Formats: structure tokens, C-alpha cells, sequence
């Protein structure tokens, strides 16, 4: 029963570790992607204020 | 008005008071040091990606030249 | 200033149904929106640069653009 206790104990935390690691770098990722969207937009923007002025 | 409000950012400062005692340049030059950091441009090219680079210089061209320098189209209708 | 005169020579514009909804969508509460129309109604009478600045705001240039060639067209065709 030590054994198997031991050995869940271990496993969870592993897995634990993983999920958080995997969540860091998705959310890493997303906010990446925000300052890309951001920088088009930007760029989109002062395009169309050109063909207007 | 709408140009009236981007002074700080473009180093456009006013003809501040001289009295005896000190001259323009130094007043001006102390002047223009104290609102250094407002200034935008030199701030992004010493550090920034150079896409903020470019996109900070062409909006800055597109606030500073506007229609009320220099250009009016009242001739063009008649 | 700009004000209505008498005697209309032209009345074909029929402009389309308001549009009603309850009264959250337009200016919050009930008691709200009697005040922002009485507010407004003294500008009913009358146009004159308050409506020209807001008009520049609303339509930036493409607007005042489109506005400008399609007035040309029409004193053009009279």
C-alpha cells in the first residue's frame, strides 16, 4: 500500500507539471499572436487614413 | 486644434519668457531637455521592434502634415 | 446661420419610419430621454457651426470628399 500510494502520488504530480507547463506556453503563445493582430491593424489603419487624405 | 494637442509629442514647444539675466538658447535648450522623455521617436528607435519603428514614424508624418498648412480647396471649386 | 424659410416649393423627401424600440436602447430610462431631447431641441431651429464641426468629425475626409464632387455634379447639372 506505501508502494501504491508512493506511486500515485508521483503520477499526479507529474501530470500536474505537464498541464501547467502546456497551459504557460499556449497562453505564451496567444499573447504573441495579440501583438501580431495589434501590429496589423495598426498597419491596416494608416493605409486606409492614406487613400483618404 | 486637434494639431494643438500633439506639441509635447513633436518637440513643439512655445516662446517661453526671457527676462535680463539668460539668454533663448539656454532657456530653450533646458527647456527642450525637460520634456525630452513625452518625445516619442528617438524613444522607440533606441529600443523597440522595428516594426513600431516604422509604424511610430509614419503616424507621426501623418499627424504633423496635415490640410490647414498651407492648402485650402475653395480655389479648386470655383 | 442657417434657418427654414416660408412658403416649402418642394416636399417629396418622405423619409423613412423611426425606428422604435424600448427605451434602454435610446438614452437609458424614459425620464432620460425627455431631458436629452428637450436638450437638443434648440438646435431643431437653426443650422450653423455646431453642425458643420460634428458633420467633419462624423465623416472625416472621404466624406467631405464624396460630399464636395457630388455637389460640383449637382451645380453642375442645374
Amino acid at each position: 500500500t506505501t508502494q501504491s500510494l508512493a506511486s500515485v502520488a508521483y503520477l499526479i504530480n507529474t501530470l500536474a507539471n505537464n498541464v501547467l507547463q502546456m497551459l504557460d506556453i499556449q497562453a505564451s503563445q496567444l499573447r504573441r499572436m495579440e501583438s501580431s493582430i495589434n501590429h496589423i491593424s495598426q498597419t491596416v489603419d494608416i493605409h486606409k487614413e492614406k487613400v483618404a487624405r | 486644434c486637434d494639431l494643438l494637442h500633439a506639441a509635447p509629442f513633436q518637440n513643439i514647444l512655445p516662446r517661453v519668457h526671457v527676462k535680463e539675466g539668460e539668454r533663448l538658447d539656454a532657456k530653450m535648450k533646458r527647456l527642450e531637455s525637460k520634456y525630452a522623455p513625452l518625445h516619442l521617436v528617438p524613444l522607440i528607435e533606441r529600443l523597440g521592434t522595428p516594426q513600431q519603428i516604422a509604424i511610430a514614424r509614419e503616424g507621426d508624418l501623418l499627424t504633423k502634415e496635415r490640410l490647414c498648412c498651407g492648402l485650402s480647396m475653395f480655389e479648386v471649386i470655383l | 446661420r442657417f434657418v427654414r424659410t416660408v412658403l416649402p416649393f418642394s416636399q417629396e423627401f418622405q423619409r423613412d419610419k423611426q425606428p422604435n424600440a424600448q427605451p434602454q436602447y435610446l438614452h437609458g430610462s424614459k425620464a432620460l430621454n425627455l431631458a436629452y431631447s428637450s436638450i437638443y431641441g434648440s438646435y431643431r431651429n437653426f443650422v450653423g457651426p455646431p453642425h458643420f464641426q460634428v458633420i467633419c468629425r462624423l465623416l472625416g475626409y472621404q466624406g467631405i470628399a464624396v460630399v464636395m464632387e457630388e455637389l460640383l455634379k449637382v451645380v453642375k447639372s442645374l
